[PDB]
């Protein structure tokens, strides 16, 4: 609906994707249809980015949540600096947080089990504040993203 | 690599993903 651009909904999407990447999906009903569609498309992008930018990424050290947040903000700023927003770019936000959590898992100096909750938080912060208006105007997650990316 | 190659590499992968469902 129109309310799916609120912070709580986006935070759940970002947390769902990191739990997918970390192979710790929460039990119960399971992820929403939006999250189910997103996880497949975002993971496809993540694998391709990891392959194409292996040298640059292998060169990066994500040693803390603060370094993850600063790098995330710096990368997102440049990706979106041209003012263009579309669903493909929104997908790469999730793909990049998946790259970040994987590097943190290996490189975090003081690893903590709630780390992925912090990462997904500032990811939702960026999505809502920088793309929330566009997402709403383009049908939200249910009538926009899922309609375009679900199977035909 | 660096921030730049990563960010604009992400942008390129995005606009491709986007275009490939834009029918």
């Amino acid at each position: 609906g129109m309310t799916d651009c609120e912070f709580g909904y986006i935070y759940r999407l970002a947390q769902d994707y990191l739990q997918c990447v970390l192979q710790i999906p929460q039990p119960g009903s399971g992820p929403s249809k939006t999250s189910r569609v997103l996880q497949n498309v975002a993971f496809s992008v993540q694998k391709e980015v990891e392959k194409n930018l292996k040298s640059c990424l292998d060169n990066v050290n994500v040693v803390s949540v603060d370094t993850a947040r600063t790098l995330f903000n710096q990368v997102m700023e440049k990706e979106f600096e041209d003012g263009i927003i579309n669903w493909g770019r929104i997908v790469t936000i999730f793909a990049f947080e998946g790259i970040l959590i994987k590097k943190l898992l290996r490189q975090q100096i003081a690893p903590d089990v709630d780390t992925y909750k912090e990462i997904s938080y500032f990811v939702a912060e960026f999505i809502m504040n920088n793309t929330g208006e566009w997402i709403r105007q383009n049908g939200g997650w249910e009538n926009g993203f899922v309609k375009k990316f679900e199977p035909k | 690599x660096g921030v730049r190659e990563i960010a604009y590499g992400l942008r390129r992968a995005a606009d491709d993903v986007n275009a490939q469902v834009e029918r």
